[PDB]
């Protein structure tokens, strides 16, 4: 319970850039071979 | 409207149409060179000083955006040397008397214009005179504060 | 000889009066005559805060009801209330008002007879003749309208700005947390199980358009789900078509939560730059015309479009730094102009919003999160070139959001200004929910007009605090609180004495009572939905002697409002001009206390004064002569003379940001003196040696008795130490300081981290007591309780290892060391003033 | 809805006293809560002026010309500005739907001694200007539900 206090409370603007940028580039593949998030 | 080209629009706004230039040339924008190795491959180089997010523009025959063209670069100030770190404060004017204090805040500059933020350097403060330097501290944040 | 009279009319004081948290005072004596005043060099005073928190161990304020009869015993000259101090004459059948003299008749209704000493015989048995803070039930006589619910109305922006530093997300969940906390002002908390929390509740998000939530259930009895009506006429407001854009939230109890939970989903892709927050504040205003109430209004930038847009001229706006062309730096004179506002439109909104009962909060938050709208505006002409790179990641400051421009939103209203600078989520989340819920939920009034009088012989000469001003004297709120402190000056009518043989300082004709008094008399509608009258009489006998009057000073409120007076004096001519008489006025207070004081072999000790908690100042006066009494008051007084000069508010320029100082000037004006003493004076502690300060039994962390804190750390450099960590506290922030050489088996058990290295200021707020050590539980035990011994639970903690670019705002709030604004500590700065005396 | 060709385009405006202009495109991120502008129905409005508030109005400068490698799908016979009021039947059939059983009656008082405040005129002229800024010299039908007398603002007769 204390693991969901504190994900819930960090923009994804805090992940320290390529943990973000992994998540933006799977996010596209995923929405390309399914068919805007999907 | 403020600071595109002014001048390379009345050059290229014609640029006969079948290699039409496509981008309007911003306030600072480069020419970056684009050395063919005959192998399909192409290294270009680039230089841009200011303190910005610049966006790199590639274009296939000067027509069409390449890539995810723009790219951003976090372009940032650079490598501290002399000249242009400057000082402010009460330190390049009249001191206290009775000696209380003074200071002469120095904020160090790259080689063209911009405000290095990362301490760390060492400034030699010379005291000749009846002034002897008390500290040199860093600020860490591209300031220093000499007493 | 000549004291024990003065001592039994201090007696009378303490015993009588409104109480010190509800009315605190400069001096507990007055001068006599105009002379003697200049010479005092301190100014004279009261803070007022009319709905004050009651300490526990204290009385409440007492209700006062006068029957069917309907009439509250006014006077009929100046229309003061009854209090204790008036004089009974012909066996209590006429009442002699104890500010104007006048000698009123005694109602039938009020016939009761005297005592053997003048007094009336019933005086303890009704309230308001023994209390000096009294709440009288109003007629209604009173009342224009019937008693309007408490009422809100919250506008959130929505723009591409506002929705990526997340301030839509923040704000609806400090919003939906602090209506269903249960503390809701208008619920009925006096338990019978029915259905009327008559709160109102509406909502309001804004962009370039202004959007509007319906949120009334159908007629038909059905859950209708919530609509959003976009309005883009942003020139000429009006209302889209519903009767349910202001609804009753304990019958919408669904509808109110459920569309708060689907705004930050639903502005979530907007990408949009502008906003038009002046017509948003507009449209406010027209869903409440019939009721009245509160905009808590989340604001990230001025509003660019739409009605109610302030330019400024000369390029003023790049002093905070947007522009690189040597023209804007090197005028310091135009630099008070930033501080003002700069157009006519915002007093003459605030203006009609008084007039519809109607207060506005602000809560401006900035960004910081590289917004692209600072270089994407269309361009045309000329240059070009060269040379990149490596370093410098961006030491991003706070845009300039014109804070005071949008000041009187809330100036003007009674409304309170909540600034965040460069929001995040990580940082700022949870001080502004902390905010939300204390905001909401905290004891309120409403439609409130407030008058302060002061008896024959005194007026007043400067009025603080977060009001309008009606006619000369008329104190207007839309909204009144429980942080609410208006502060008054008071001086000598030198016109009133040149009409006859009445020139003593009022003295009725029953033979010499020289008593000068203050009443503060609050005319409100309380969250119950009962018009109440809220009392406060306070007195000041007068004194010919200067050693009386010196002696009994509060160094505490004497400070204050020297930086009530500093705020002004800067306001007018220059922030430098301010600073010199803060200085100046140092050195003649002092050069008093030194003509006072007959002890000539003190002035050489340079020390600090016994520094008590902030409220126990008037306790350590009964083993130490008057002489060491007046010399430490003084130097308490150049100590927090001293604060403000290296605090935000007197700072030089280019180390504050022009709506940084706007914010410290208008907490400043407007907080009590135990919030402004805390800013001018942080308040230091030790937290590395917690296992040291404790008992043999260790007495239990709860709060229930006191989580235990000891020392109160001095303010210079050298009781520091690296092996050390220590929490400093300035009534607005916590900065927590960590030296490179602290314990790793300390480290482990507050923040659960290894190193010093796996530390960052952003999530170790949060972190503190995570691990359930017994260590880091009690250093999270220090800083709820010093979270919580203020009014409001709302002060973020930004944690500082000692070799990050944020040390400089602890090392700055050291008053005792010397800063970049001023290179004195407190040793040489009692020397510049005693020179100078 | 169903008669019309699944390929056909589609928008819907309500109008009582104030005109409503629905939201039916946007991502799939939205669909739950539907949206409308409202226009005040008893004043003058240009062509040029809706245009303004809807940001359907051409901009000056909008030239960046087919120059997005990377659009993800995205429609190049209508303009992101103006997809958000007309979408294509199939795509937005469900919100369209449940715009319908929605739609009850115009919830503003009605005096038993007057008419109710209809902004027919209005209702014309919004769907005329959104129109001309998305639609130029293209297929367009403007299917007008009227249920009496006009009452207020252009067009209105007693």
């Amino acid at each position: 319970s204390l693991f969901l206090e504190r994900l819930k409370r960090l923009s994804l603007a805090d992940f320290p850039c390529t943990f973000r940028g992994l998540l933006y580039l799977l996010a596209d593949a995923v929405d390309a071979q399914l068919r805007h998030v999907t | 409207e403020e600071d595109y080209d002014s001048d390379a629009e009345r050059l290229n706004q014609y640029r006969p149409p079948a290699s039409r230039a496509t981008h309007r040339r911003r306030k600072d924008t480069l020419d970056g060179y684009v050395y063919n190795h005959g192998d399909g491959t192409y290294t270009v180089h680039y230089y841009c000083t200011r303190a910005a997010r610049h966006s790199i523009y590639v274009y296939l025959n000067d027509q069409i955006l390449v890539g995810d063209s723009p790219y951003r670069v976090n372009v940032t100030p650079g490598s501290t040397d002399g000249e242009n770190c400057e000082a402010y404060g009460d330190g390049t004017t009249f001191f206290a008397l009775g000696g209380d204090f003074s200071e002469i805040v120095i904020q160090a500059k790259d080689a063209h214009g911009n405000k290095v933020k990362t301490g760390g350097d060492k400034f030699t403060v010379a005291a000749s005179g009846a002034a002897k330097i008390v500290e040199i501290t860093d600020m860490k944040d591209g300031t220093y504060w000499v007493k | 000889s000549t004291g024990s009279a003065a001592q039994q009319v201090l007696q009378e004081i303490q015993q009588f009066n409104s109480p010190r948290y509800f009315t605190r005072a400069s001096v507990a004596r007055v001068p006599h005559s105009s002379s003697l005043q200049q010479k005092l060099h301190l100014p004279i005073g009261l803070f007022i805060r009319p709905l004050a928190p009651i300490r526990p161990g204290s009385p409440t304020v007492p209700s006062v009801n006068f029957g069917n009869c309907g009439v509250v015993v006014r006077c009929k000259r100046c229309r003061t209330y009854i209090n204790p101090f008036v004089h009974w004459e012909a066996h209590g059948r006429r009442w002699s008002c104890n500010l104007c003299g006048y000698v009123n008749d005694t109602p039938q209704f009020y016939m009761r007879g005297l005592d053997e000493k003048g007094k009336r015989e019933d005086r303890f048995e009704r309230a308001e003749l023994s209390m000096g803070s009294v709440e009288f039930v109003a007629p209604a006589d009173y009342m224009i309208r019937p008693p309007q619910p408490p009422a809100y109305l919250f506008l959130i922006d929505v723009s591409a700005t506002a929705v990526a530093s997340g301030l839509v997300e923040s704000a609806c969940a400090g919003i939906r947390a602090a209506l269903t906390s249960g503390k809701l002002p208008g619920c009925t908390d006096s338990g019978a199980g029915r259905g009327d929390s008559r709160t109102m509740v509406g909502i309001v998000t804004y962009d370039s358009a202004v959007h509007f939530y319906a949120l009334g259930s159908a007629s038909g009895g059905g859950k209708r789900r919530p609509q959003v009506l976009v309005m883009p006429e942003i020139d000429d407001v009006f209302l889209p078509l519903s009767d349910d854009l202001f609804v009753n939230f304990a019958e919408n109890r669904d509808a109110v939560l459920e569309a708060l939970d689907t705004i930050p989903s639903l502005w979530r892709s907007n990408g949009c730059i502008d906003n038009c927050m002046g017509s948003a504040v507009k449209a406010a205003l027209l869903v409440m015309k019939h009721v009245g109430g509160k905009i808590l209004l989340f604001a990230s930038f001025p509003p660019t479009v739409g009605a109610l847009v302030t330019k400024r001229s000369g390029g003023l706006a790049g002093a905070d730094g947007a522009g690189t062309d040597g023209g804007s730096r090197q005028q310091p004179d135009r630099e008070v102009e930033l501080l003002k506002p700069a157009s006519e439109a915002y007093q003459q909104f605030a203006q009609q919003l008084t007039q519809s009962q109607v207060s506005v909060d602000l809560f401006i938050a900035p960004s910081s999160c590289a917004s692209p709208a600072a270089g994407n505006v269309p361009p045309t002409g000329t240059y070009a070139g060269g040379k990149p790179g490596s370093g410098a990641p961006g030491l991003v400051t706070a845009p300039y959001c014109d804070l005071a421009t949008i000041l009187p939103l809330a100036e003007l209203t009674g409304g309170e200004v909540r600034y965040y600078s460069a929001f995040s989520r990580l940082q700022h989340s949870q001080q502004l929910e902390n905010d939300i819920v204390h905001i909401i939920t905290r004891t309120t009034g409403w439609e409130a007009v407030m008058r302060i009088r002061v008896s024959r012989g005194w007026k007043i000469s400067a009025r603080h605090g977060r009001f309008f001003l009606r006619g000369t004297d008329l104190f207007v709120l839309p909204t009144v609180n429980a942080d609410s402190t208006f502060s008054i000056l008071m001086e000598l009518d030198e016109q009133a004495g040149a009409g006859g043989p009445g020139n003593a300082l009022v003295t009725p004709p029953s033979g010499g009572d020289n008593v000068v008094a203050v009443q503060a008399a609050l005319l409100y509608t309380n969250s119950d939905g009962e018009r109440r009258i809220r009392v406060h009489t306070f007195c000041m006998p007068v004194s010919q002697n200067i050693q009386d009057i010196v002696s009994s000073m509060d160094p505490e409120v004497v400070t204050c409002l020297l930086i009530q007076q500093a705020i002004d004096q800067s306001l007018r001519s220059k922030i430098a001009d301010g600073r010199a008489f803060l200085q100046t006025s140092c050195s003649q207070l002092l050069s008093v206390l030194h003509s006072v004081g007959s002890s000539t072999q003190l002035a050489a000790s340079y020390a600090l004064p016994s520094l008590p908690h902030y409220g126990a100042v008037a306790a350590a006066s009964a083993g130490n002569p008057a002489g060491g009494a007046l010399l430490e008051a003084g130097r308490l007084v150049a100590l927090f003379i001293l604060g403000v000069l290296k605090s935000n508010a007197f700072r030089p320029v280019k180390e504050v940001s022009t709506d940084k100082r706007v914010f410290s000037w208008s907490r400043l004006l407007a907080l009590p003196v135990d919030r402004i003493c805390a800013y001018v004076h942080p308040r230091m502690l030790p937290l590395h040696n917690l296992s040291n300060f404790g008992g043999p039994s260790d007495r239990v962390l709860d709060g229930q008795e006191e989580v235990i804190l000891p020392p109160a750390l001095r303010l210079t450099a050298e009781e520091m130490t690296q092996d050390g960590a220590y929490l400093l506290e300035n009534g607005e922030e916590m900065l927590l300081w960590i030296g490179r050489s602290i314990s790793p088996q300390w480290l482990a058990s507050v923040f659960g981290a290894h190193s010093l290295d796996c530390v960052h200021p952003d999530v170790a707020a949060a972190s503190i007591g995570d691990s359930q050590d017994p260590v880091g539980l009690r250093v999270r035990a220090v800083v709820q309780s010093v979270q919580g011994e203020h009014l409001c639970n709302a002060m973020r903690l930004l944690v500082i290892r000692q070799g990050d670019p944020s040390e400089q705002k602890f090392f700055a709030q050291l008053m005792e060391d010397r800063v970049p604004s001023l290179l004195l500590t407190f040793a040489e700065f009692l020397q510049k003033v005693d020179m100078r005396s | 809805l169903a008669l019309m060709p699944s390929d056909a385009m589609v928008g819907i405006i309500t109008y009582g006293a104030m005109a409503m202009l629905h939201e039916l495109g946007g991502g799939s991120e939205n669909v739950d809560v539907m949206k409308a502008h409202v226009f005040r129905g008893n004043k003058e409005l240009t062509s040029t002026q809706i245009q303004q508030q809807l940001g359907l109005a051409r901009s000056a400068n909008a030239y960046v010309p087919a120059g997005g490698p990377g659009a993800p799908a995205g429609s190049p016979l209508l303009r992101p500005a103006a997809a958000r009021f007309i979408q294509p039947v199939g795509e937005c059939e469900y919100k369209l739907t449940s715009i319908l059983e929605e739609l009850r009656r115009d919830s503003w008082p009605v005096p038993s001694d007057s008419r109710p405040m209809r902004c027919t005129g209005l209702a014309l002229s919004v769907a005329l200007a959104v129109l001309e800024a998305a639609w130029y010299q293209l297929p367009a039908r403007v299917l007008l539900f009227v249920g009496g007398a006009c009452t207020s603002g252009p067009g209105q007769v007693v």
